[PDB]
């Protein structure tokens, strides 16, 4: 977050594996893997997309 | 231990990290645990479901206006439609869980305000008309916030709950609501509030659709304010995580 | 000079000899893997552990 | 290779391995087991098909020059350099200072031309590909004195067999090859600026050894380099604009990436 | 061991007891087990659900006529709508289970007949028209039996499966279908047939809605018969139990 | 391996190794010495010419594609698969999940075409058979950029010598090859259903390297696979109806066996 | 690595060496015979001896 030092806010970050994609609402995305990040004083937050696949590899 | 004011919570699949926060208030002094085999009466075997049920389901948001009174939620019912916690809630018949309530509200250094984040066990309510009893669509929202008012209740509609904020709707003194676990949100020096609640109830395992365990109440004791030239929209959100879930009595859905 | 070394298995041996004078007639050093990431990621002076906060 | 994973349980402490500062130029070191609770799975993979030893040591085309058999100027020549093909150029420009050997290879070919004689019976042809380092004699025709090769290294090969191959040491002046040069060649800081200021590398000549025929044959050689023992230093970002000059870095500015019809569109 | 011909099976909540039966054929020689942590590639944690999923779900019944040809079912799809096995099948994304197939068909000592109870792994099929490929509503029923015919297929409807019983529909010799595990039902000396099948498949865990694991086929090689003066209705039923279930990859429903 | 036999004498007990029940899905285990009295003969045979290692490891034709030399589109290509010939297809469909290596081999041939020039003298030709994995560049003519093969594996072979041969590891995504697939490719359960949903395997390109001639030559390549280290699981009954589609299992129902003019006729 | 193994006689030895890095360049494992019939014939749970009657 690169805003002023008086700025504030929280955010959500979701990764929904494919059974049905592009969640329209926020409550549709909150069921998948997610994290909650709030800004200020070391603002930068790291979301870790894990590895969840049947096979061992994937195609570029 | 360096820079106390930063926490981090990774429960299952989600992770919520705050940089400016107060301490964490942990229930009545206990951490939520499973049910021992010395106090159980169920004759079946339980079902510790997964990491897929102990996650961070975020509910709806609302606007902190300059005249708003207060909101509340019912805990075992608000998570009825969220993911695999709402499927193992209706397919089964029994269950016991604990939660990890969270709250976010962030403003600049030019705003002011306060809030009382508290959860009350076994929260009753009072109908508007004295004879009748409250409705259900006026007592619990479908994961959407219910809000107090300033005028008391009126005399309608013979089933509406009485939204008298200064009495809390339960029939007690609002200033005495600091007995149950809680935390304040002062925008001067605070940005969130965490609360860990165990399972408190008479019987070992109780239904989920017939009896609500807790109740989450939010009340701003000091209204928002700001001079001209600042963002006039301050929203609020809450993130809850079922902790140590269990179930029994498999049947058909409902 | 013959060396009996290992092979590349999924989860044996294989001989080898050199026949020339120079060193540019041998084969590539394919069977060599050495990693060190610290040079490019994390070049900072003070060491930072992921538990403690980043900046104070 | 890769590392395993570790089993994690629910936590409520103040560890916070997620929130950090990115101003310090430090890439994080968070693994998936830190931010969420996961299982324990031991990975059996291996980072082998990606090391620079295995990534670079494959042969590729560099330059194919042809030479007819018709006249006294049949021979053809080429000046050594590696920035003449797009495939092998960009596979070098992810580093700055390299060090390697090479294994040359020449896949020579032939073809006929129109003629008027009654019959034609062409015996096998031979070459005769020479190498002249910088600062040495030079041939001008296919019947010159320079083709004796008293000290120059040559290769003689008759058509029909396997192609010729040979090695080459780390022949240079500096302690490592330089793929990017920033500065001029004259001390007055005038004239030539690009990378070819420190690239001579010699020459390369080819020629038909047969006397003549009735076709007459036409031929095209094809070079193939294969860096053998590589060592790379100081990586850099790859290229984004096409190549347009052999000894420059001139380009035409383009968009950073293709476009989608929205910010939220999938 | 006394009176071999009697068995008894209590798996979870249901129990099926036969008095007149043959031996029990156990897969290719293995008992269904969980997935070790030496052959897994999923990075999440599995979910051994409950006893609530390893139960005896009984499917529909049918009439053994005097001209019927044969029925079949698709195993991972037939249990899609049954109890908490059909909820953890669609809420998740991966899974691996084994079954315990059962069959009931009882007649008096004045009837005659036979049947071939066999399960085929990776059962393909052939469309009626050669160019096209079969439909889906003509390949799998919603836990209702699909049946062969006597006439071959006709030329319709460019998507119907070819119900040629003597070729089995897969393109092989029907007499050679005794390689896969199986058991006969001879009404002279038999009353049921039990089969335990492990999980057989290339990858460790596979989807449930995109690829069907097995296929259960029933074919009477000798038609029913009876003299005048006996019950002319002989029905058939099948009872299946998922064994050692597991799941991964929680998402929303579908 | 085979086992011996044992000497039997007359018996009148209640052993009855003959009568059993076949409903239990259990093949009997009666030997000839149990049902009648026999001698003692020790067999010296050996079950060696029937194991899957010796039964499958023989080369067979798969696909022969030809490419003329006339125009700029002379080259020819082929998509990898093993269900294009009837002999080697049915030798796979007695199992379900296999695992093996391979040893390719290309028996290339040539032939002339009509022309009008006076004389003809064709030197030897060369190839140049390329392999493009899935998701990669592609050539469109016989003078393209893709033929450099900077990372693709190619084979160059001049006509007149022995044919080219090479090996191939177990290149797949799953833990074993799958010869039968039951299910679709889209999660919506619509569209493609057959076995080709999990079969890409790459491509295969071939081309003349010579410039041109006066014939001009025409050629036909022939592939040959040889599964080396086999492992088979889950056998199944062989095929009874002919093949009629490359990526389906569609058939035409036929009689189970040829017919005789009676039940008691020999 | 050379092994001196046996040959296929009707009823001697023969050397062998590997020359490559990978494992897909060796020859087939023809000289290997391992049998187990119990998986396909007799997959039943209770073991049945041929002397005792089949079903009681
Ligand atoms: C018949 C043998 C002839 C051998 C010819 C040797 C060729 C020398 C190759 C020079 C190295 C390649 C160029 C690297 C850096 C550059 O100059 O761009
Ligand atoms: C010049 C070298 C080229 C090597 C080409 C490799 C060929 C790969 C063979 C794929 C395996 C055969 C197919 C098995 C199962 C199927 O896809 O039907
Ligand atoms: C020109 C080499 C001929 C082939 C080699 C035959 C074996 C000779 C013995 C070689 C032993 C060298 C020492 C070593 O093992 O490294
Ligand atoms: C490239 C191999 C050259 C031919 C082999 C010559 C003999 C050299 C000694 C080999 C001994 C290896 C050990 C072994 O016997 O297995």
């Amino acid at each position: 977050f690169c805003g002023s030092a008086m700025a504030t806010g929280k955010f959500l970050l979701a990764y929904s594996p494919p059974g049905a994609g592009v969640p329209k609402n926020r409550r549709d995305a909150m069921l998948g893997t997610h994290v909650i990040w709030d800004v200020g004083l070391q603002s930068s937050c790291v979301l870790c997309v894990p590895w969840i696949s049947q096979t061992h590899y994937r195609y570029v | 231990g360096y820079s106390d004011r930063v926490r981090s919570i990774t429960l299952g699949n989600s992770t919520i990290t705050t940089q400016e926060c107060a301490n964490v208030v942990v229930g009545y002094g206990v951490w939520p645990e499973y049910l021992k085999d010395n106090e159980a009466t169920g004759e079946d075997q339980p079902t510790q479901p997964d990491v897929a049920t102990c996650r961070f389901y975020t509910l709806e948001s609302v606007q902190w206006m300059k005249n708003s009174a207060g909101w509340w939620w019912k805990l075992p019912d608000a998570l009825s439609q969220m993911g695999l916690f709402g499927q193992n809630m209706q397919y089964h018949y029994l269950g016991r869980t604990g939660y990890t309530i969270h709250v976010q509200c962030n403003a600049s250094k030019f705003h002011q305000g306060c809030l009382l984040v508290v959860c009350v066990p076994e929260a009753e309510m009072g109908c508007s008309n004295l004879n009748n009893t409250p409705k259900f669509a006026e007592l619990s929202g479908g994961d959407n916030a219910r809000m107090f008012t300033d005028t008391e209740v009126g005399t309608s509609n013979d089933k509406k709950v009485q939204t008298a904020v200064w009495n809390a709707g339960m029939g007690v003194g609002v200033g005495n609501l600091t007995i149950f676990p809680h935390q304040w949100i002062n925008l001067r020096t605070n940005n969130s509030a965490t609360i860990v609640m165990p399972y408190i109830n008479s019987v070992p395992m109780d239904n989920m659709y017939r009896h609500n365990n807790l109740t989450l109440m939010i009340i701003p004791f000091v209204p928002l304010n700001y001079s001209e030239g600042s963002s006039p929209y301050v929203p609020i959100t809450v993130t809850i995580a079922p902790m140590c879930a269990e179930y029994n009595g498999l049947r058909l859905a409902s | 000079g013959a060396q009996v070394s290992t092979q590349k298995t999924g989860a044996i041996h294989y001989t080898n000899i050199n026949y020339y004078k120079d060193a540019a007639s041998n084969s590539a050093n394919r069977q060599d893997f050495t990693q060190d990431p610290g040079k490019f990621t994390e070049p900072v002076k003070d060491i930072m552990i992921k538990s403690m906060p980043a900046l104070n | 290779r890769v590392a395993d994973t570790v089993s994690s349980k629910p936590t409520n402490s103040e560890s916070i391995p997620a929130l950090t500062a990115a101003e310090t130029g430090h890439t994080s070191q968070v693994v998936p087991s830190d931010t969420m609770q996961t299982r324990h799975v031991k990975n059996y993979h291996s980072r082998s098909e990606s090391s620079i030893e295995n990534f670079l040591c494959r042969s590729a085309c560099v330059y194919y020059a042809t030479y007819n058999n018709n006249s006294e100027k049949g021979y053809a020549e080429w000046v050594i350099n590696t920035r003449q093909v797009a495939q092998l150029l960009r596979r070098k420009l992810e580093f700055t200072y390299l060090r390697f050997d090479l294994e040359l290879t020449f896949v020579i070919t032939s073809a006929q031309e129109p003629s008027t004689a009654t019959s034609v019976d062409a015996p096998v042809q031979t070459q005769q590909i020479m190498y002249v380092p910088p600062g040495g004699p030079v041939p001008t025709k296919v019947t010159d004195y320079a083709w004796q090769t008293s000290t120059n290294p040559s290769v003689f090969w008759t058509e029909g067999n396997a192609p010729p191959r040979m090695s080459i040491p780390f022949i240079s002046i500096g302690n490592a090859y330089s793929c990017f040069y920033d500065g001029w060649t004259q001390f007055s800081r005038n004239g030539v600026y690009g990378i070819n200021t420190l690239n001579n590398m010699g020459t390369l000549y080819m020629r038909h050894v047969n006397e003549a025929g009735q076709g007459p044959i036409k031929s095209t050689v094809r070079i193939y380099f294969k860096p053998k023992h590589v060592k790379a230093w100081v990586p850099r970002p790859p290229r984004l604009c096409q190549y347009e000059k052999q000894k420059n870095v001139n380009f035409n500015p383009t968009g950073v990436t293709t476009t989608r019809s929205n910010i939220t569109t999938t």
